[PDB]
RNA sequence: UGUCCCUAUCUACUAUCUAGCGAAACCACAGCCAAGGGAACGGGCUUGGCAGAAUCAGCGGGGAAAGAAGACCCUGUUGAGC
RNA sequence: CCAAGGUGAACAGCCUCUAGUUGAUAGAAUAAUGUAGAUAAGGGAAGUCGGCAAAAUAGAUCCGUAACUUCGGGAUAAGGA
RNA sequence: GAGUAGGCAGGCGUGGAGGUCAGUGACGAAGCCUAGACCGUAAGGUCGGGUCGAACGGCCUCUAGUGCAGAUCUUGGUGGUAGUAGCAAAUAUUCAAAUGAGAACUUUGAAGACUGAAGUGGGGAAAGGUUCCACGUCAACAGCAGUUGGACGUGGGUUAGUC
RNA sequence: UGGCGAGAGACCGAUAGCGAACAAGUACAGUGAUGGAAAGAUGAAAAGAACUUUGAAAAGAGAGUGAAAAAGUACGUGAAA
């Protein structure tokens, strides 16, 4: 139950901030044993971890 | 004490008139348990995640006048406590919550 | 080893806690509300004191201390709930409770017969004070050990003569009346 | 060295100690000098306060400038529901003062009075006066007895008489019982009415007539701690004062080398036991009558109650008084009117008062109208 | 323009109560007054007044309260800058 | 050292995106006195050593601008819309 | 038959020293504790009881780093104040699950917020020196807590023809 | 009053004696020159507490070792505040 180097790995791996960092809640036991950062690009590929998509900043009151 | 599901309001303005604005609705919070505890007798209440949501939609200081809410008396597990029964809060989904009456929902 | 008892040590069980991170003065105060007690009564006191029901009345230690209307029941105005003080002891009554069972007392006339809370070496620690000066931050430990006995009635019964000395005036004195 | 410029002192030295008033009742230490000519009556009676409304009323005064002009005056309203007879106690003369020598009640005491002499009541078995209502098993033995030593001894009567809470608007049930003097005829004639007058009730019509003098007598509000510029009122130190502005600066010198009683101290005021004298009595109202708000002048069928009701309080359903002016203690307080100790003919008393319109406006805010028929004519008729 | 006549009210954070953690200054012994005498302004002495456990929040009269072998003045057959 | 969008003269203040934190003992209650913010009828420095503190004024566009001057200034004078 | 400053005399007590009592002593020396006892005007001495465990004493003499209440004495320890003052500036946290003996503080999810690119972003200089990272773990430290950590235990890690 | 090797004492006996009886000119302070501690004793022998039971654990109460645990690696004796 010390996911921080699994969250950190995430951010790292896919190329995001550790803000855009989506770990699964429910699937708790295998982000555990992800180790390595080939376990975590893995883990992106079966939807374990996602992008978490950006907070939108519309410019259409700007327009 | 029996397992049962009622839905009542609470009118959440008269229970945070003049309270500090960065603690209004974690009071609100605190007032929704004792509210639970009153009616259901239950010194254990378990607020869902998405009354957490509809409480602080507004921000710290803009929780919603009146609140209808569901609140589930519920037969206890996971390491029996000293009560036998908890009591489960959640919130029912309706666009203008006023003018109801508390009902039973079975 | 254990402080003077004037209990029989083949009715009785004790329990130690040596060297324990207590505030001594809220510690000392617990050991003096319990005392005395039956063990059941004392344990269940314990638990409603964890839950602000009852009070432990501070009676010793009790300066510039709230007054509460839990403390009416100890004839007290001043009295507290010391959460981790009540906590050690009840590690230490249930334990002295197991190795009074583990003897062979009957658990029902088990009352807690000797308690005391003597001070630990103080653990030491430094604050930092205004002009750059140095402060001591020191914790107060605690060295609690209790005994529980069975209760025993039908005693004294006790003790001694009316071993007389009299006087040829007085023996007389009670010759004449004896002769009335 | 002296004040330098001298000025009189702050507070009433009079008014001490500045503490709680041991009780909440107002606690009448004296009652009028108790006539012995005059038929026997009560002295002071018990009542609520209500609230404070608005008055108009013409002003018979020559030599003021206002002789024959409508003047506003402010009032308050005492809710008077009939007070219950259930007691009478005798007092002996002594060289230590009056002592109670005994009292005796009626067999009959309502739940009301009997929740008096109970804190945790509805646990009890509710067993008060069980013995002494059983002493009126025969032809009442005991009471006869205690009657006729009242009667032979005790050179004062006194009544004991309770609230009727049900009647009021509060949420107690537990009658606030008080002594009350009766000054009379011969002390054979007070025992007799106190007997005579068990298990009744006593209204405020037959104690207090109109344009007669009060002596209004109650706790104060409370305030708690009330700091030292508040309860005296002293002065406010200077904007540049360190450590506070809010306090009074120099205590005393040395010599005496203590701190005085006579020096402006912080600590709790307000809740303190006041009597307030000449409150001109302006209306007793009946509960048995609507248009009771209705002047000789008006005639609209409303009742002193405003509308949206005495805010705080209620409605008042029952006989009560309404009174000049302020009188002390709170709204929902319990107050005790006393009769003047003398006669006071200073012309703002012997000045028969006669009403010309009372204020019925919704004052839990600025009410426009007097009653919900004024409302829908000026408005109307939208939308219900 | 609340600086003031003249104060009032409100907000937050304190204080307050609780759980936890937990110092320091100071401390002859201590802690009720009036007068008296007295190192000429007493907590203690003499003579009176009196005097009832345990205490909580405040307060700034007193403890000639605390801080520092007066820095002013004098002395010293003590120095230093000028 | 690098340095986004909007308002705006602006790298000012206020709000957001990327990225980053959500750490500073907590719970309850809202007395006095404080500390940091505020408001006050009428009067308007009477307060006070002394207008100390606060209040008022404020951006931009147009109008207008005195004594004095080392002829450069004063000047955003003042006073308005 | 008083007595400060002061003088002198007679003794009491301590560390050692020479001589002696063929001194006492593991069947208990010395030390310490003692609302027990006896002697002495006193300094002090002697004895009983307890704890303890390896030495010590009377007497005749020698010798002195030889007797404490004060020195804002020294060192060390301890208090009363006192569970008091306080742990209140950087807007703010809340719900659930998981973990665990234990969760306000840990991990994840979900909200609500802030810093607002002259930042609470991303690198560096000097300075530090392994704090970096992993696993195990919580007696001490993190002025609450602790399962967490810049802590604790064991390891792993810094690659240059162009910086 | 140095260095090396030896004999000694009416000396000191762990706040004494050298600053240092101990991993002492050590730890530590200061930029630097320099400043500079505290800290010895279980028992004959570790025989350093097997094994049982309460507790999550530290530990507790037993059992045992020992001549003694009123010797438990917080260790001879264990004063006073």
């Amino acid at each position: 139950a010390n996911l921080r180097t699994q969250k950190r790995l995430a951010a790292s791996v896919v190329g995001v901030g550790k803000r855009k960092v989506w770990l699964d809640p429910n699937e708790t036991s295998e982000i555990a044993q992800a180790n390595s950062r080939n376990a975590i690009r893995k883990l992106v590929k079966n939807g374990t971890i996602v992008k978490k998509a950006v907070t939108v900043h519309s410019k259409s009151r700007t327009r | 004490k029996d397992v049962v599901t009622r839905e009542y309001t609470i009118n959440l303005h008269k229970r945070l008139h003049g309270v500090s604005f960065k603690k209004r609705a974690p009071r609100a919070v605190k007032e929704i348990k004792k509210f639970a505890k009153l009616h259901m007798g239950t010194d254990d209440v378990r607020l869902a995640p998405e009354l957490n949501q509809a409480i602080w939609k507004r921000g710290v200081k803009g929780v919603e006048y009146r609140l209808r809410l569901r609140i589930s008396r519920k037969r206890n597990e996971e390491e029996d406590a000293k009560n036998p029964l908890f009591s489960y809060v959640e919130p029912v989904l309706v666009a203008s919550a006023k003018g109801l009456q508390t009902v039973v929902v079975e | 080893r254990y402080g003077a008892t004037s209990t029989n040590p083949a009715k009785s069980a004790s329990a130690r806690g040596s060297y324990l991170r207590v505030s001594f003065k809220n510690t000392r105060e617990t050991a003096q509300a319990i005392n005395g007690w039956e063990l059941t009564k004392a344990q269940k006191y314990l638990e409603q004191v964890l839950d602000h029901q009852r009070a432990i009345p501070f009676r010793r230690f009790n300066s510039s201390i709230g007054r509460t209307a839990q403390g009416k029941e100890f004839g007290v105005t001043k009295a507290r709930w010391p959460a981790k003080s009540v906590k050690f002891v009840q590690g230490l009554l249930q334990n002295a409770a197991a190795n009074a069972e583990a003897k062979g007392l009957d658990a029902t006339k088990l009352y807690v017969s000797h308690i005391q809370v003597n001070q630990a070496p103080k653990q030491r620690r430094r604050t930092y004070r205004a002009h750059g000066r140095i402060n001591k931050y020191e914790s107060s430990p605690s060295h609690i050990e209790l005994v529980v006995t069975e209760k025993e009635e039908a005693v004294a019964k006790a003790a001694e003569k009316k071993v007389v000395r009299l006087t040829s005036r007085q023996r007389g004195r009670i010759a004449a009346q004896k002769r009335i | 060295s002296h004040r330098k410029y001298e000025a009189p002192r702050h507070g009433h030295l009079g008014f001490l100690p500045r503490k709680r008033a041991a009780s909440i009742r107002a606690r009448v230490k004296a009652f009028p000098k108790d006539d012995r000519s005059k038929p026997v009556a009560l002295t002071s009676f018990l009542g609520y306060k209500a609230g404070m409304t608005t008055i108009v009323r013409d002003l018979d005064r020559p030599g003021s400038k206002f002789h024959k002009r409508e003047v506003v005056e402010a009032v308050t309203v005492v809710d008077t529901p009939p007070v219950v007879v259930v007691g009478v106690v005798g007092y002996v003369e002594t060289p230590r003062g009056l002592r109670s020598l005994t009292t005796v009640w009626a067999e009959h005491l309502s739940d009301e009075v009997k929740r008096r002499f109970y804190k945790n009541w509805y646990k009890s078995k509710k067993k008060a006066f069980t013995k002494y209502s059983a002493k009126y098993a025969q032809d009442g033995a005991g009471i006869e007895r205690e009657l006729a030593r009242i009667k032979k001894y005790a050179s004062v009567v006194r009544v004991l008489v309770h609230t009727q809470i049900r009647k009021t608007p509060l949420a107690q049930k537990k009658a606030h019982l008080a002594e009350i003097q009766l000054n009379g005829g011969s002390i054979s004639e007070k025992v007799d009415w106190a007997r005579e007058h068990f298990e009744k009730t006593v209204a405020v019509d037959s104690v207090f007539e109109q344009n007669e003098m009060i002596d209004a007598i109650a706790v104060t509000k409370g305030h708690g701690f009330e700091g030292v510029t508040h309860r005296w009122g002293t002065k406010k130190l200077p904007r540049k004062t360190h450590r506070g502005l809010r306090k009074v600066a120099c205590i005393g010198a040395w010599h005496p080398a203590h701190v005085m009683w006579s020096v402006a101290r912080a600590g709790q005021r307000g809740y303190h036991s006041r009597t307030s004298i000449n409150h001109k009595i302006y209306r007793v109202g009946k509960g048995d009558d609507e248009a009771n708000g209705a002047t000789s002048f008006d005639r609209t069928k409303k009742t002193i109650t405003p509308m949206g009701g005495f805010v705080h309080y209620g409605e008042i359903k029952n006989d009560f008084i309404m009174v000049k002016g302020c009188i002390p203690g709170n709204r929902k307080r319990i107050v005790t009117l006393r009769k003047s100790l003398y006669t006071n003919t200073s012309r703002k008393a012997l000045e028969e008062v006669s009403l010309k319109w009372i204020d019925t406006a919704s004052k839990f805010g600025k009410g426009r109208f007097q009653t919900p028929a004024e409302k829908h004519a000026f408005m109307g008729t939208l939308k219900k």
